[PDB]
């Protein structure tokens, strides 16, 4: 779906 | 859709695509587990492969010797390997060998042989691959295991006085009468501690003997004991002498100068063609090598070759072959017993095969039974089979004598070949004046090839028309295989010490790109990969890097200092001044020039207490803690003793280790002496005291004391 | 007693 | 020595008065004719044989995943870096748990799991020390896991073991194992395709500066590499490239540190983003990515070769195939959120999280040669280069980037079509082949290529038509057939030579379609 | 002081050992180049694995205590650990200590002046910086054929000599108390004694280092190497930034050091000894000898006597060759017939007496080989491959780069090869060339009309025709060789082809030497 990285600490 | 690389070989030509074939990029294969099961499949291969049932009893050994040289088993298979040699047409291909160059051929090179070796100091024996040490029957460095062959003569008979090869090889045959022979052998004691103390140890000659003729196994390659070798290196010199003689060889020769050698016999082979000839080539392999070529045929080549030279060094060239004639060979680790349960293994040695017998699986006793005949203790004696990688060089003078004679024989309407040969590898060109007698000229040249022995691989073997063909990962076409696959794993660092690994991978790069022919920016990316795998393994960081750490927490005040942060050293946190045109320079060199005066003074500086430059950068790397634990240390206990020694006459003679020692004295005269001279050059004019100078010499003469009253 | 291969033209 | 001599002769005096004397006759062509009669075989004709039986592949299970890594359906946590929070490294998970990742919990009964319970248990015990400390205390449970889940067999001597033979007890036998073959993969193509085309974060691999340049050369040199390093940095090839150098420098380090103790090493890869849009903006994203957690056993070394054996566990955002996975322990981990920002609506709302886990053994040598990846380039760029070269020294001219652009290099079949693509996006087939060869390299990989030369050196032979011949085709397709058992990369390039094999012969027929 | 008085007391600690007392006592001092080999032969088998593996550990180095101490602190600044008092793993005066203390001593340590005294100890590697700085640069590409053996000096450094009289030199100037006294090379070649001597022992700082480096200083490495045609041994330095298979740079041969030119003057210099020598016939071997061991050459920084540059140069002219004869220096794997040079690759066979006829009625003996035989041709600009048999050429292939160089390659090696037409041309030539004035001396044969061929144009374009000439077949349109030296293949000579490319040159390792 060419969405990778996802994710964040924030 | 379906993504295939190979079609990308459709269009372009194979020969320079190549390098993508071959997978040098990952880690290599290695072995595992017991390496019993390929050394007797090997030598029931050696007794398969020697196709005679001649079996005469030895007088010595009380054991079955086969010795089949001209003498023949023929079985159904031709076409599968040989290692029977007739030897009449062996030396008939020595004589039209001899006879195509020159008269004196063998002589002169058994000269030159004669020449190299008799200088030979038998120190420069410890100088090659690892060797069989059979006082504690393991394998070691040669250099060790020579120290302790000669150390046990040393406390059997008395001190070793030889200092050559000639004389060294006379203590070996002398050995061999010896009725007894001492070992330094490491024994545990339990004192319940085990400590495994030094000791002495006694065997017999019909034991030592065994251990002498005694090869062993690699996970296979074999590593041949120490009173072999010196023989075996006579051989090998003799045979290179006469390979560098040879246009046809490829052994003595290579590199860059394999290529050039097979575009002049290229070149030759197309001018030397007629109209009506036809020229076709073939890239030949040989399978078994090793296991067809026999030391009987090389006695017999031997004794051939040494006719005219020396009766002193014709029986001096003989006891090479006859050590391999009647050779042991080390079975293995061995097998093991288990379980449905998994549970409770038993491990069992070489040398108790013979009690479970049928306990093994029915493959392991089909291929036990036969050996059972010549099978020892813990070794298996075999006549007949080359161990691989020993004698390469007179294996391929063996191949060019098969390439050489094309005059020979028959007349017959286009009957040639010759081609290059480096040991089992050969490329073969045939020229016959019509395309069917092409067919005819290629299997008479297997049929003398596998007459001797040499056994070509009919199923890794091909042929063509001239333009294609393969040497040793060497394809060729019009232009000249380009590949850097061979020369992969060098180009990581060194791993001596920073400045010699960085400037050391330049001139790798250099040398590479002037010889495998790879292109300038593969030559770019190859010094910035150098560069980063330098940096990580020694773990510094360019000074404008954000990387913080050990090495970097210091480059962070060493800033502000220096006015031009390009010219700073890599391993100090420079970042990269050197390319392709600076390649040569090292980069102490061309960054020295920019550096600053205080960075360049403190760097450079001999007093440190830390193409090569040594800068400050260079030092030792510690050995790990494991040969120590083990009684290999209990045998160190002598290495040292001469390490102390060493280090003290180096401590006296400054250019003892570049200018060899010379002169007819003791170690401990001279430096008695030296150590008087250098008292008196220091008490007469410089500034010691007269008194001090008395107490030199009377440390001098009571050592004098203890050294006489040893 | 064997046999031979001229290879008309090429392949492509 | 009087023994050692082949000949009738005994005495060596003998054998060296036949040597010294011997005068060849001219009767070796009979010899020679009467040994051709003896071999009767071997004339070879390739019109004859050219079919080669196409290439036989073995039959059975399908090829599992090899790769001690998950590429196409590994998942990633993205978190910026800090320098010297991220100069540890190992401090890198430590950082990570401060956010999301510690909630992530499996549920007890797996998807297609080996052996759900202890995984389960041994991620918890991950979890629980990453909080204190990335050493996991447990000395009972990693000599289980530990080779392989391999046992420790109790050795008994051979001295006592002969009443035994007397007396059978225990069930004493002996027996070696051989590997089952499988059957060619499919997966394998989608895992190319994957690797071929650019990830969204601009590079994974670490590359040093360049040096100072020169009009003549350096220039040449310095673009070309600018220009390759551009395209390679962005594909997923990279991404597994960089992950790999990175997690295994951090085990190869994790081995002095701590020799025989348990660690958890992260598995991660570092990547900077970049933002073509525009050029004036904050900053490009410099970051590093998670893409799961690995388990370190005994390191210690063996005076044979040892061998360390790793736990590993990945995210992942896909449904698992049993076929490629059998290796795999699946699990449901849970829930991740994805979203995007477009021109359109794109919330993305959530998608489960899938966590795989495995066991698998790293050679120190291996631990090496993985280690450094970056080796690939070079013999990427070698093969690239050349092309460029020997094309534009044919017209004396500058074609390297005219060659690049313009040049074909055929690189896959769609609908049944030949496909080519321009050789600056075929580099990557290039790459990804070289890398593949890195991470799939089996002793049967080597035996493939290595015998596998020779088909390709025939096909080149039939290429210019120079009638190429090989003696006992039946023999090379059986060395050939005998390297191929279950090696995923093996398998393949074996069928794709078999469609190689198919099109050269429809463009002109030197060898056979079924 | 007591740094005698420790070593005597060590050595009495040694002897005191009957072990090593023995060892010591028993046999020459050349036993020490045996017992150094019989240490630390044990090597890690991985070469950046194992030292990753090394430089992982914070304090894996082996380095010296007592300097240390005395420049500078032993402890950090960060407060991590440096230094300990306790020796590890092998145990030796040296104890143990991390690595980053090497970079601290380098940024802080108080050290002063040591610019000047390092740079003329590499200035091996410091010029061959300092040529670099001088050159221009262009770039292109091409399709290039590299000549692609030739074994040439590469690293070239004025004053070169061979190994052993290049460890006199290094024995004399490290070290005076330990040294023999070595009449050959000092006497004749003092002047370089007194200047490395002078410069590098005043200063005693890393007399091993200082030595081995100078081993390599006047050591030029020939190798095999391609090159493109440039032979200068300057350019073999870096020929890889400079040229290669696709390679080309430009702007080059200017820069050279003073030896390329200096080799050259010495070989003008054999030619008028060689012509002294000539000048009188009652005796050539006494005579030479004279003239070579009296003749004293200036070397540009050193004076040094004509015997040793003769002997042991490493050029090989047609006159070095005969300079060399007279002495005992033996270099072989040289073929010098007139202005072209030869190297031998196959065959042999016996010299013959053949009496043949010239145009003007007179008989005289020509000495000719039977053999079929192989040899490399090397002319200016031009390489070819030979192969005579039975007194004719038998198989040709020229390489040449200009054309008039081809022609030349062509003429000479049919004078070596000495065909029937080579009688068939006289015009004139007993006349003069028949008889060489000197003493009365008959000239040999082969040079004489390789003279009459040097003499004038037209005596080229004689044998030229000499050879049969056919129109050449279609597929030798590229081969064929014009009278005039080029391709158009309208009308070639019989029995040459020319090649599109140069021609590898042979290589054998070998000395021969004879009286002359």
């Amino acid at each position: 779906a060419a969405a990778a990285a996802a994710a964040a600490a924030a | 859709m379906e993504i295939n690389p190979y079609l990308m070989f459709l269009n372009n030509d194979v020969t320079s695509l190549i390098s993508t074939t071959y997978p040098y990029t990952g880690p290599p294969p290695m072995s595992h587990g017991s390496s019993t099961k390929y050394t007797l499949e090997t030598i029931k291969r050696t007794y398969d492969y020697s196709r005679t049932s001649v079996e005469k009893t030895s007088k010595v050994f009380n054991i079955p010797r086969r010795k089949f040289c001209n003498c023949l088993e023929d079985k159904d298979e031709l076409v599968k390997p040989t290692g029977n040699v007739d030897i009449s047409s062996l030396l008939g291909l020595a004589e039209m060998m001899e006879k195509r160059m020159g008269e004196g051929f063998f002589k002169h090179c058994v000269m030159e042989a004669e020449t190299e070796i008799l200088k030979m100091h038998f120190s420069r024996l410890t100088e090659g691959r690892q060797t069989y040490d059979w006082t504690s029957e393991r394998n070691m460095p040669a250099a060790t295991a020579l120290q302790l062959t000669v150390d046990a003569i040393k406390e059997t008979e008395g001190p070793f006085k030889g200092t050559t090869m000639l004389e060294y090889c006379n203590k070996m045959i002398e050995m061999l009468d010896w009725k007894e022979i001492k070992f330094k052998k490491v024994k545990t004691v339990v004192r319940k501690t085990k400590v495994p103390v030094m000791g002495i140890d006694s065997i017999k000659h019909d034991e030592f003997l065994i251990r002498a003729l005694t090869i062993n196994t690699m996970a296979a390659i074999a590593t041949p004991g120490m009173i072999v070798r010196p023989f075996s290196k006579i051989v090998e010199t003799v045979a290179q002498k006469i390979c560098e003689k040879l246009k046809e060889s490829g052994l003595p020769v290579g590199g860059n100068e394999k290529k050039a050698k097979l575009k002049t016999t290229v070149t030759s082979l197309n001018a030397r063609m007629n109209s009506d000839q036809f020229a076709v080539n073939i890239t030949g392999d040989n399978s078994k090598w090793n296991e067809c070529q026999q030391p009987e045929a090389y006695l017999a080549l031997l004794a051939y070759i040494t006719k005219d030279s020396s009766d002193l060094m014709k029986d001096l060239c003989s006891v090479a072959p006859v050590l391999f004639c009647n050779k042991f060979v080390k079975l293995g680790q061995g097998i093991r017993l288990s379980n449905k349960r998994k549970t409770k293994e038993v491990i069992i040695k070489a040398e108790k095969m013979g009690k479970y017998k049928n306990l093994m699986r029915e493959e392991y006793k089909n291929l036990f039974e036969p050996l059972e005949k010549y099978i020892q203790k813990d070794v298996c004696f075999l006549p007949g089979g080359m161990l691989m990688g020993m004698f390469n060089m007179l294996s391929t003078v063996l191949g060019v004598s098969t390439l050489c004679y094309m005059d020979e024989e028959l007349k017959a309407k286009g009957c040639f070949w010759t081609g290059l040969q480096s040991s089992d590898d050969f490329v073969l060109f045939a020229v016959a004046s019509n395309w069917s007698n092409i067919h005819w000229t290629i299997r008479r040249f297997n049929a003398v090839c596998k007459l001797i022995g040499i056994n070509m691989s009919l199923e890794k073997s091909y042929g063509s028309l001239p333009e294609l063909f393969e040497f040793t990962s060497m394809f060729f076409d019009g232009e000249f295989v380009s590949n850097l696959a061979m020369e992969l794993p060098a180009f990581t660092t060194a791993g001596v010490n920073e400045g010699v690994d960085f400037t050391a991978a330049m001139s790798i790069i250099k040398t590479n790109m002037i010889n495998n022919s790879l292109s300038p920016s593969t030559a770019l990316m190859a010094l910035r990969i150098c560069l980063q795998e330098f940096r990580a393994t020694y773990r510094v960081h360019p000074w404008d890097s954000r990387v913080k750490g050990g090495r970097m927490k210091i480059i962070n005040e060493f800033i502000k200092t220096i006015e031009n942060k390009d010219g700073l050293l890599i391993a100090d946190g420079g970042k990269l001044m050197n390319n392709i045109s600076t390649l040569h320079i090292p980069e102490e060199v061309l960054k020295f020039e920019k550096m600053d005066e205080q960075y360049r003074n403190r760097v450079f500086n001999p007093k440190n207490p830390f193409e090569a430059v040594v800068s400050t950068h260079s030092f030792r790397t510690r050995a790990n803690r494991t040969l120590l634990n083990t009684d290999m240390r209990a045998m160190m206990a002598e290495e040292k003793r001469y390490q102390m020694v060493c280090d003290m006459f180096k401590s006296v003679f400054e250019s003892a280790d570049i200018n060899p020692p010379i002169g007819a004295m003791s170690i401990g005269e001279a430096i008695e002496e030296k150590l008087l001279e250098r008292a008196k050059m220091k008490r007469d004019i410089g500034a010691i005291e007269d008194s001090e100078y008395e107490e030199i010499k009377d440390i001098i003469r009571d050592a004098k004391k203890a050294r006489l009253e040893s | 007693t064997s046999p031979s291969y001229s290879p008309t033209s090429p392949s492509y | 020595r009087d023994e050692s001599v082949p000949l009738p002769f005994q005495t060596y005096e003998q054998m060296k008065d036949y040597c010294e004397k011997f005068k060849g006759n001219p009767r070796e062509l009979a010899s020679k004719v009467s040994q051709m009669q003896s071999n009767i075989k071997l004339p070879i004709k390739h019109y004859e044989q050219n079919k080669f039986r196409q290439i036989r592949l073995p039959k059975g299970p399908m090829a599992p995943y090899t790769h001690k890594f998950l590429m196409e359906e590994a998942w990633m946590f993205t978190k910026i870096s800090d320098p010297e929070r991220s100069r540890a490294g190992e401090i890198l998970i430590d950082f990570f748990k401060k956010g999301n990742l510690s909630a992530i919990r499996p549920k007890d009964k797996p998807l297609q799991g080996k052996y759900p319970i202890h995984y389960k248990n041994l991620w918890n015990q991950i979890k629980a020390a990453i909080a204190d400390r990335t050493m996991v205390i447990n000395e009972n449970d990693h000599s289980e896991f530990l080779g392989g889940i391999g046992r420790a067999s109790k050795k008994i001597p051979e001295i006592s073991l002969t009443q035994d033979v007397i007396t059978t007890e225990g069930l004493k036998q002996s027996e070696n194992k051989l590997p089952e073959p499988r059957s060619f993969p499919r997966w394998f193509n989608a895992e190319w395709m994957w690797a071929i085309k650019d990830s969204d974060l601009t590079g994974w691999v670490p590359m040093a500066e360049y040096p100072p340049a020169d009009n003549e050369l350096e220039d040449y040199a310095e673009h070309l590499n600018k220009t390759m390093e551009g395209v390679l940095q962005g594909t997923n090839c990279a991404r597994e490239m960089g992950k790999c150098i990175l997690t295994v420098g951090a085990l190869m380090t994790e081995c002095r540190l701590f020799p025989g103790k348990i660690k958890v090493v992260p598995i991660y890869a570092r990547s900077k983003e970049r933002k073509s849009m525009q050029e004036g903006l904050p900053v490009p994203s410099e970051m590093d990515c998670l893409f799961g957690i690995c388990v370190k056993s005994k390191s210690h070394l063996n005076k044979d070769d040892g061998m360390y054996t790793i736990i590993t566990f990945e995210f992942s955002i896909r449904e698992p195939n049993l076929e490629k996975h059998q290796k795999y322990t699946v699990f449901e981990a849970g829930h991740t959120t994805v979203r995007m920002k477009k021109g359109e609506s794109v919330i993305g709302r959530e998608v489960p999280l899938y966590l795989y886990c495995r066991t698998t053994a790293l050679s120190k040598i291996k631990n090496d040669w993985l280690s450094k990846a970056r080796r690939c380039f070079i013999t990427t760029m070698d093969t690239v280069e050349t092309i460029c070269l020997r094309e534009s020294a044919k017209a004396e001219e500058n074609l390297v980037e005219k060659t690049l652009n313009e040049k074909q290099m055929w690189i896959g079949k769609k609908n049944g079509e030949l496909i080519a693509q321009p050789l600056r996006e075929a580099l990557r087939v290039q790459l990804v082949q070289q890398f593949y060869f890195c991470i799939y390299n089996d002793s049967q990989l080597e035996g493939f290529c290595n015998e596998q030369k020779k088909i390709l050196m025939a096909l080149e032979g039939d290429k210019k038509n120079k009638s190429s011949f090989g003696f006992n085709p039946e023999g090379l397709l059986e060395k050939i057939e005998e390297c191929l058992i279950n090696n995923p990369m093996c398998l393949f390039m074996a069928q794709r030579l078999n469609e190689l094999v198919i099109e050269a012969s429809k463009r002109g027929a030197k060898f056979f379609k079924t | 002081m007591s740094l005698l008085l420790t070593i005597a007391k060590e050595y009495k600690r040694l002897c005191q050992d009957a072990k090593a007392a023995q060892m010591m006592t028993v046999g020459t001092v050349s036993n020490y180049t045996t017992f150094k080999k019989w240490t630390t032969s044990r090597k890690e088998k991985n070469p950046s694995l194992r030292m990753r593996w090394a430089m992982s550990s914070k304090f894996p180095i082996i380095a010296n205590k007592r300097m240390l101490e005395e420049a500078q602190i032993p402890k950090e600044h960060n407060n991590v650990a440096l230094w300990e008092d306790t020796e590890d793993v092998s145990k030796r005066d040296h104890v143990l200590a991390s690595a980053s203390c090497i970079n601290y001593w380098n940024f802080c340590g108080p050290c002063v002046n040591n610019s000047e005294v390092i740079k003329e100890v590499y200035k091996s590697r410091f010029g061959r910086l300092e040529r670099r700085k001088e050159i221009m640069w262009k770039e292109l590409r091409f399709t290039l054929v590299d000549r692609q053996r030739r074994r040439v000096d590469t690293q070239p450094v004025e004053q070169r000599l061979r190994t052993g009289e290049i460890k006199d030199l290094q024995m004399w100037t490290l070290f005076e108390d330990e040294a023999p006294l070595a009449s050959k090379f000092i006497l004749d070649n003092y002047g370089l004694v007194k200047e490395m001597r002078s410069k590098f022992a005043n200063k005693p700082l890393n007399k091993e280092v200082v030595a081995h480096m100078l081993e390599k200083q006047f050591n030029p490495e020939s190798r095999f190497l391609p090159v493109f045609g440039a032979i200068r041994p300057e350019r073999m330095e870096l020929i890889h930034a400079l040229g290669g298979e696709t390679w080309i740079q430009e702007a080059n041969t200017a820069g050279i050091s003073n030896v390329d030119q200096r080799k050259n003057d010495i070989r003008a210099v054999c030619r008028k000894v060689c012509l002294a020598a000539n000048a009188s016939i009652m005796n050539a071997k006494s005579k030479l000898v004279e003239y070579i061991k009296s003749t004293s050459m200036r070397i540009g920084e050193t004076e040094r006597k004509l015997e040793e540059l003769i002997l042991e140069t490493d050029d090989v002219s047609p006159e070095v060759t005969l300079c060399k004869s007279a002495l005992g220096g033996q270099l072989g794997k040289t073929l010098s017939f007139g202005p072209m040079l030869l190297k031998k690759i196959s065959g042999s066979g016996v010299k013959v007496k053949d009496t043949v006829y010239i145009q003007g009625v007179r008989a005289v003996q020509f000495e000719y080989w039977s053999e079929q035989e192989e040899f490399y041709g090397e002319y200016k600009s031009a390489t070819a491959l030979f192969s005579r048999k039975e007194r004719s050429l038998e198989w040709i292939t020229i390489g040449g780069g200009i054309n008039e160089d081809r022609k030349r390659l062509l003429a000479m090696c049919m004078i070596f090869c000495r065909d029937g037409d080579y009688f068939k041309d006289a015009p004139a030539t007993i006349t003069m060339a028949d008889l060489s004035t000197k003493l009365g001396r008959e000239i040999p044969y082969q040079y004489v009309m390789m003279n009459w061929i040097q003499k004038s144009e037209d005596n080229l374009e004689a044998l030229l025709y000499s050879r049969g000439i056919v129109e050449t077949n279609p597929g030798k349109m590229g081969s064929s060789m014009g009278i005039d030296g080029s391709k158009r293949a309208i009308k070639s000579l019989r029995a040459v082809t020319i090649q599109s490319g140069k021609i590898d040159m042979p290589e054998s390792k070998e000395k021969i030497h004879l009286e002359l």
